[PDB]
């Protein structure tokens, strides 16, 4: 308690000191000193990151190339130390981006490795994924390399929502149309199916799978291979349903598969599965009723299309 | 899987009088450490007091002077005196002045010029002169301008194009193009799309599903898959659902019980989760959540602006929602 009273007065005094120096136009290393003592514990104090940038911008004008490189290397170390303490601060990640974007010869390979390290610690850190995308763009890293990165992350352990998300963005880049190709789609279906049969509680694979089911070319355009793959998925989900009777993701996916295969032919079973799913996932009853209503309306329209 | 377990002696009734008392006395260690967001802190306190019918217990004249002293020569508003201007605190300031019907306390023309100056060629907005790009700031920009009646000052079509480029495979939105979906970002982007009349471009059934899957067995909502529930993500999720006409897709009673369990019966205020330390941020979002769920003791709240609807009716800024 008294230590907090100590820290508070130390931050307070350092803060006043920085503001005081700022009005005076004293853009020097003493400010870097003061802010380092505040930003470590309080990285969300954005005005202090602004002060550091004003100081660094000022100092580069009135110092040698070698002196400015030294200041930049000291900044990279300070930033890394801040990130280790709080890897989820917008201000710290932005300052690192601001810094790297103005360097003459930035080492992007080192930055990609920084990202790999932080993603080992927290594979869901969206600040780090965002930074990695920034570095990948700057360094002109190809989508295929990043696709390789995501697979290792997905297979080596769980916590995969962020990795699947990244794939959803990378795949369309490997096949850019101004809606994935079927060969690509079939491979992704295989990969994601492994995922949710490895961990059927992992919601992330199920969310990505629902996307892949929509990313096709249509039910009356079903190829023999895709038709067979989806029917196989359907049977494999029924298998899982036996092993995990409380698993709602597999029940929803069964409904979605029957939709993808033949809405009218599977109408009976679709309605049966809605009843089971609502029993198993009652908090979603309202959602499921609206989905069922939408499906029954689609079916009425399909039936009226009859010649 | 990851969830909280609510205990059977958790509060189960709304303690409004205690909440007004808590906010009325707030700011008489963490207070001084959060001075970098003071303007937003003031907004949270005033808005929740107004939702509870208690705004008069706050100090209007003192806040109006503080706001004027936080507007910089460039037109932007800072979080506190001597701090730097930012879109976040510019919005907060304008929300406060709207609550108080005192917009001409600051220089509106310069606010408009500041917001206008932060738009980039791709339609995005930086938060300030240092260039951080985030859909949060697209929302701050249009919400600020909407409240001032000056939405026409920015490039709206390019702003729309940028926000839509942030829409993801799952129907949600992230910070920037390619960023992962997050409830906070979804709230900002659906708010943005409500203000700019573009809700028809949202896949409401897909996003609605992603949002209702945020509800955990405890009744609380998380902000993305595999995270613990929190009384504030609970708010971003519900406001987004209301904007897209899918509020009924969550279990209202279970969520209401979770929110009420986050109250501190002794001190007043809400915490992020039951038993934790309260703060004005979670007090606002807990009370705002309860209002959206139809709590009679609380004023109707705008899901777009998180201000009382009666205030928005007054300035005639009421975005049409999906339903
Ligand atoms: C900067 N903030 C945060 O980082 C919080 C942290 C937190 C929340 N719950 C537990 N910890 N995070 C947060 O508010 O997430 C919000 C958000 C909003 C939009 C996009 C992404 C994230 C919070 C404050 C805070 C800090 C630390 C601890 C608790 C609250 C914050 O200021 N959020 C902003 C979010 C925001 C951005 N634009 C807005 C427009 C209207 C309303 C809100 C906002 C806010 O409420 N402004 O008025
Ligand atoms: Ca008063
Ligand atoms: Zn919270």
């Amino acid at each position: 308690r008294l230590e907090r009273e100590q820290k508070l007065k130390l931050y307070q005094s350092a803060t006043q000191a920085v503001f005081q120096k700022r009005q005076a136009g004293e853009l020097d290393e003493s400010v870097l000193e003061l802010t380092s003592q505040i930003l470590g514990a309080n990285p969300d104090f954005a005005t202090l990151w602004n002060c550091r940038r004003e100081v660094l911008q000022h100092l580069e004008t009135e110092k040698s190339p070698e002196e400015s490189a030294a200041l930049v290397k000291a900044e990279l170390g300070f930033l890394e130390s801040c990130l280790r303490v709080n890897p989820k601060s917008y201000g710290t990640w932005h300052h690192r981006c601001w810094l790297l974007s103005r360097l003459p010869e930035p080492n992007w390979a080192r930055e990609l490795e920084l990202c790999a390290r932080f993603l080992e610690a927290d594979e869901r850190n969206f600040h780090c994924w965002d930074y990695r995308r920034f570095v990948a763009a700057q360094a002109a890293v190809a989508p295929a390399e990043e696709l390789a990165f995501t697979d290792s992350l997905i297979t080596r352990n769980f916590s995969n929502y962020s990795s699947w998300h990244y794939r959803s963005c990378l795949l369309p880049q490997l096949h850019p149309q101004p809606r994935l190709p079927e060969n690509v789609l079939l491979k992704e279906l295989e990969l994601v199916q492994n995922a949710f049969f490895t961990d059927p509680n992992d919601q992330s694979a199920w969310f990505y799978h629902r996307w892949l089911l929509g990313a096709g070319s249509g039910r009356c355009e079903l190829s023999v291979e895709k038709s067979t793959v989806l029917q196989s998925e359907l049977e494999s989900c029924k298998e899982l349903q036996e092993l995990e009777p409380e698993n709602k993701w597999c029940l929803l996916t069964i409904i979605l598969l029957m939709r993808a295969l033949d809405p009218l032919l599977y109408e009976k079973e679709t309605l049966q599965y809605f009843s089971t799913l609502k029993a198993v996932d009652p908090m979603r009853a309202a959602y499921l009723d609206d989905l069922r209503s939408k499906f029954l309306l689609e079916n009425s329209v399909l039936k009226m299309e009859y010649a | 899987q990851k969830d909280v377990t609510i205990k059977s002696d958790a509060p189960d009734t709304l303690l409004l009088e205690k909440h007004a008392d808590y906010i009325a006395s707030y700011g008489s260690y963490e207070y001084c450490m959060s001075e970098y967001l003071r303007m937003s802190g003031v907004y949270w306190g005033l808005t929740v007091m107004d939702l509870m019918g208690q705004l008069h217990r706050m100090n209007k004249e003192e806040i109006l002077v503080f706001i004027k002293s936080c507007q910089h020569e460039c037109g932007g508003v800072s979080a506190s005196i001597g701090h730097d201007p930012h879109l976040l605190y510019t919005l907060s300031a304008v929300q406060i002045l709207t609550l108080y019907d005192s917009i001409h306390v600051i220089n509106v023309d310069k606010v408009v010029a500041y917001v206008q100056s932060l738009q980039k060629e791709d339609g995005s907005f930086a938060g300030d002169i240092w260039g951080e790009i985030d859909t949060r700031f697209s929302f701050c920009a249009v919400a600020t301008l909407a409240l001032l009646g000056k939405l026409d000052a920015i490039n709206v079509e390019k702003a729309i194009e940028f926000v839509l480029s942030c829409m993801n495979f799952d129907g949600g939105f992230g910070c920037r193009p390619g960023s992962e979906s997050h409830a906070g970002q979804i709230y900002c982007c659906t708010g943005f799309l409500a203000i700019t009349s573009q809700l028809h471009q949202v896949n409401s059934d897909l996003l609605g599903w992603w949002l209702c899957e945020r509800q955990l067995p405890s009744g609380g909502l998380n902000g993305r898959p595999e995270k613990l529930p929190d009384v504030c993500y609970s708010w971003w999720v519900l406001a987004s659902l209301k904007i897209i006409g899918r509020l009924h897709w969550i279990d209202r009673e279970k969520l209401r019980s979770f929110i009420l369990a986050c109250q501190d019966e002794e001190t007043g205020g809400f915490a992020d989760r039951p038993g934790d330390m309260v703060d004005p941020f979670h007090t606002l979002f807990g009370i705002a959540g309860l209002s959206l769920l139809g709590e009679e003791q609380i004023k109707p709240v705008s899901p777009v602006f998180c201000m009382p609807e009666e205030v928005l009716q007054r300035v005639n800024v009421q975005p049409e929602l999906v339903s």
